């Protein structure tokens, strides 16, 4: 589990310029969780994503992640084993490849935390499948590759560190509709099977309403709402005010509410809607 | 009044070649007058400039000690006979201070692309010698705009690298350089791939040759003040 | 109006790598909005590249509004073609918005007297006039693209090619760029060609061209493509919501209309169906 | 087309260098009185990824910066003594992007591998950079025309920061370049 307890972070703290990107953030995520963090750009949803990895320590408040606890006085040297427990996929992760073969780049994660090359390349072998690719790719150069498959290798190299929490800033950005899809499912499958905590920063409400069990609405550095997607999406004006919106299943749901149909919950995805219309259809 | 275009460079080019000449004291009393005379107009705070100068003086001293230290020591444990260091170190420190002041006065009253278009128009001559000065202007104008973009993308690669498990700064000198590959390789490749995507874009735009540049692109009285105060100085 | 006939571009070997193209032919009318969807490695990438001088094909010929693309007829085809690329930086020249918008002209021999007011005009056409004094870094992907467009409006051509110009853009940012092309289309009768995986961009087109493994493989009005249902994602386009809904209904026993419905049409159908 | 592409790549290696100056973490890596640069290993690249034409340009762009740096914003404290005469600062940078370029061309013509040529052309361009500074320092040690012990001291504190820079580029320098000319070669 992840727990923020009054976490606030100010850049250049103790300085006149100082900027407070993240203020008074308390949130809990259970084990096997799926948090989506949404909100306007530069509302500190990413200042807050870097907290988890331990790329920034809180300025005040505490964070607890399983065995781990980060406080402002935590020294970054007793935090190194957190960089593997929490695996962080950065946006456009393709610009992080650098090794000669793609197998050495994947195995690169693991080795940095101890693994001898023998079993790290062995791990790198098995990691390639997981992500999508064929064994041919193992020996190839990272740059021989397609933009889309460079990202698979990027991602897979992170999965190789065997993390218990998986943080992706923008997994599907700049990808074709199918690519976006192979991957959203890859991630759901890992969470669904093999039990993993996903943290997802998106601007795509559909991914959220369809995959998340927990949403955080970040606005201007504060935690405006937190709770289930049902909670968070059920009021729309409020969302607009924080420059967001409900997903499309819900707007269309309104159209049908406008026409005299009543739903027992506000439908957030097409499946859940179709689930209502079906039962209603039987009643017809 | 930083609203001075080009000359400001040629100024500080020429302000530099003045500081060495000044051997007298009745002479370069004239210097501080126009030196602080320049600073006073730009701002009255007088604090940031001194503060924003401190980091550098640790260096200038670090040098000036070397000048003085060697002569007395003689690289021989000769102690302090060090007169030359006292006058020669003193001159250095004095010199490499009036410059910094005025170069720092320049950088604080001049947006960096205003220099680049200045620098690359103080070579508005410089053609008629086979130098494609205008093309170099281009690559300069470009180099400039990518400096922030490359800097973002650099820390971005770095943090991403850290997540993987790379220790930047830790150790030395080998383990410290060895950690620089996983940032260097991508930084360059991104810049290569960056420039391939960029050149292509330029071709789509109607540019095929550097030779035709258009668009973009009071001051004398300062040079009057740097003439009726300069030539009126190498007297002493 | 422009004409592609019997076009082929391989790397000279096989079908893979930079997406091949084999025997591609179509023509655009004037003031049409043609969208070109396709998966990956359908040459839809390189097909964009090819309608400008930037791709050296061996077989086939391109002709744009009269002139046909040849090494010494390139600059006279490019003149009437405004292209906007996938990445918002990397097509940004100069530190400042207004130097970029001008870059089109300044290195096309126009004089600062005619150039100054055509640029403030161009910038204002895309609603970007306040950002004139700005570094590209301080701009979002959204904006950086709007000034790329201001760059093409400043030179004002007849063809606007949008090579997945919304690909890397936030949805709010993407929505603006699209609306200011629609906004553009109404005035000046601009001709738009779009390569995208975006349903919204593809639905705003008059006619859609589907590429599959390097070969032009279908062509229709957008309502016809969308009846591909879930096969759309695989095809190279996301799903219109109504097709999401129809899919999720088949899964739950309900057989809906085949022809593509709109929200308005589908909402109405459900009410009529559900008494 | 190719020429235009080259114009931009230079301009971007030109930005990487501005970037290494602006950000000290990238420019160098302390010793601690001394410090080995990394701005060196970027020109070894520009020389042997594009050719000597660019190794000239990027190597010149450097030596020109360490020039204005020496006055306005010193690099080292040992910079206001040496790199204030633009022969001594400029010449090594300019002429080591040259050895960089050709010694890859030359050694490829000798039918070496792309690895072996890179390595060689780096440990050389380092050398044929450090030597010039010792060269040009030894020269201006002994004449005025406008401190021999001081000059000797200056010479001493180059025969070390650069001695590492030589072991730097030969392994490390090669890796961020073999990939590079590879992409360039296909184009």
């Amino acid at each position: 589990a992840i727990a923020f307890e009054h976490v606030t972070y100010t850049y250049q703290a103790g300085t006149p310029m100082a900027h407070t990107a993240l203020t008074d953030v308390s949130l809990t995520v259970p084990d096997r969780g799926y948090l989506a963090i949404i909100g306007h750009t530069g509302s500190g949803k990413s200042t807050l994503i870097q907290q988890l990895n331990a790329l920034l320590k809180p300025t005040s408040g505490t964070i607890k992640i399983d065995e781990f606890t980060i406080t402002p006085e935590t020294t970054n040297a007793a935090l190194k084993p957190l960089r593997q427990h929490v695996g962080m996929v950065f946006q456009f992760p393709e610009n992080q490849l650098f090794e000669e073969t793609v197998r050495q780049d994947i195995a690169f994660g693991p080795k940095n935390f101890g693994m001898a090359d023998a079993d790290a390349l062995a791990l790198a072998d098995e990691m390639l499948t997981t992500v999508g690719l064929d064994q041919s790719y193992a020996e190839r150069s990272p740059f021989e590759l397609s933009g889309g498959q460079m990202r698979r290798v990027a991602i897979a190299g992170v999965l190789a560190m065997q993390p218990k929490v998986l943080v992706l800033d923008e997994p599907t950005a700049g990808l074709d509709p199918q690519g976006r899809q192979e991957m959203m499912r890859l991630f759901a499958r890992l969470h669904q099977e093999q039990g993993l905590t996903i943290v997802l920063v998106t601007h795509q409400m559909e991914d959220v309403a369809q995959y998340a069990e927990q949403v955080a609405v970040m606005h201007e550095g504060r935690l405006m709402k937190f709770g289930t997607p049902a909670d968070v999406f059920s009021n729309r004006e409020w969302l607009q005010d924080h420059q967001l919106d409900v997903p499309q299943a819900a707007q269309f749901a309104r159209r049908l509410r406008d026409r005299g149909l009543t739903f027992p919950k506000q439908p957030l995805t097409a499946d859940q809607l179709a689930d209502y219309l079906a039962q209603q259809w039987a009643q017809r | 009044h930083r609203l001075d275009p080009r000359a400001k460079l040629m100024l500080s080019f020429c302000y530099i070649i003045v500081v060495f000449l000044a051997n007298n004291i009745w002479s370069y009393a004239i210097l501080i007058a126009f030196t602080v005379g320049a600073i006073l107009s730009s701002k009255i705070s007088l604090g940031f400039f001194l503060k924003g100068i401190r980091p550098l003086l640790w260096l200038i001293v670090f040098t000036v000690v070397l000048q003085l230290l060697f002569s007395p020591a003689g690289g021989h444990t000769y102690f302090h006979w060090t007169q030359d260091g006292l006058i020669n170190a003193g001159y250095i420190f004095v010199r490499f201070l009036l410059i910094i002041m005025m170069s720092t006065l320049l950088t604080l009253s001049t947006q960096p692309l205003d220099i680049a278009t200045g620098l690359a128009s103080l070579m508005k001559p410089l053609r008629w010698v086979k130098v494609p000065v205008d093309t170099l202007a281009m690559m300069l104008s470009i180099a400039l705009r990518f400096v922030p973009t490359l800097m973002d993308e650099a820390t971005k690669i770095m943090n991403a690298q850290r997540a993987r498990g790379v220790d930047f700064g830790e150790g030395g000198l080998f383990k410290q350089a060895k950690s620089l590959i996983p940032l260097m390789v991508p930084l360059f490749m991104s810049a290569f791939n960056r420039a391939e995507d960029l050149s292509t874009a330029m071709e789509a735009r109607g540019y095929q040759d550097s030779e035709h540049r258009s668009q973009y692109r009071r001051d004398t009285v300062t040079w009057l003040l740097f003439l009726l105060g300069f030539v009126a100085i190498l007297i002493f | 109006e422009n004409i592609i006939s019997v076009d082929h571009l391989t790397y000279q070997y096989d079908e893979n790598q930079a997406p091949a193209l084999t025997d591609v032919s179509f023509t655009v009318h004037a003031g049409e909005w043609l969208a070109i969807v396709g998966h990956n490695g359908s040459g839809k990438s390189t097909l964009a590249k090819s309608l400008d001088g930037l791709l050296p094909f061996t077989q086939g010929s391109v002709t744009v509004g009269g002139i046909t693309l040849t090494p010494e007829t390139v600059w006279q085809v490019r003149e009437q073609i405004g292209m906007i690329f996938q990445n918002p930086d990397n097509q940004f020249v100069g530190a400042t918005v207004e130097d970029d918008v001008a870059f089109g002209l300044e290195n096309r021999q126009i004089s600062r007297d005619e150039m100054v007011p055509r640029v403030q005009a161009a910038l204002a056409q895309v609603g970007m006039t306040s950002f004139a004094q700005r570094e590209p870094s301080s701009l979002s992907g959204g904006q950086k693209q709007r000034v790329a467009l201001a760059g093409i409006v400043a030179i004002a051509p007849k063809i606007l090619i949008l090579d997945e110009a919304t690909s890397m853009l936030d949805p709010q940012g993407r929505i603006e760029m699209l609306a200011i092309v629609r906004q553009l289309r109404q005035q000046q009768n601009l001709t738009v060609i779009s390569i995208t995986h975006d349903i919204d961009e593809a639905a705003s087109a008059d006619r859609v061209l589907v590429i599959d493994d390097g070969r032009l493989v279908d062509e229709a009005v957008p309502s016809q493509i969308f009846e591909r249902g879930t096969q759309l994602v695989e095809m190279g386009l996301d799903l219109p919501f109504t097709e999401k809904l129809k899919a999720a209904l088949r899964q739950r026993g309900i057989t809906p209309p085949t022809t593509y419905q709109t929200a308005a049409e589908m909402e109405e159908w459900l009410w009529q169906s559900l008494s | 087309r190719h020429k235009t592409f080259r114009l931009v790549v230079d301009a971007l290696l030109m930005a990487i260098v501005l970037l290494q100056n602006l950000v000290p973490f990238l420019g160098y890596i302390p010793f601690g009185p001394f410090s080995m640069t990394l701005i060196g290993l970027t020109v070894i690249v520009a020389g042997s990824a594009l050719g000597p034409r660019d190794g000239l340009l990027i190597g010149g762009f450097w030596g020109l910066i360490t020039f204005v740096r020496a006055f306005t914003w010193p690099s080292s404290p040992v910079a206001p003594l040496i790199f204030t005469n633009p022969l001594i600062s400029i010449l090594p940078r300019l002429l080591m992007g040259l050895v960089a370029g050709s010694l890859y061309l030359w050694g490829r013509h000798r039918q070496w591998s792309m690895r072996q040529a890179m390595q060689v052309a780096a440990g050389c361009a380092a050398l044929t950079n450090t030597v010039l500074v010792l060269g040009l320092v030894f020269l201006f040690y002994q004449t005025p025309a406008v401190l021999g012990y001081v000059l000797m001291i200056s010479l001493f504190t180059n025969g070390i920061p650069e001695l590492i820079l030589d072991v730097l580029v030969a392994p490390l320098i090669a890796m961020p370049l073999r990939r590079q000319w590879e992409r360039l070669k296909p184009q």
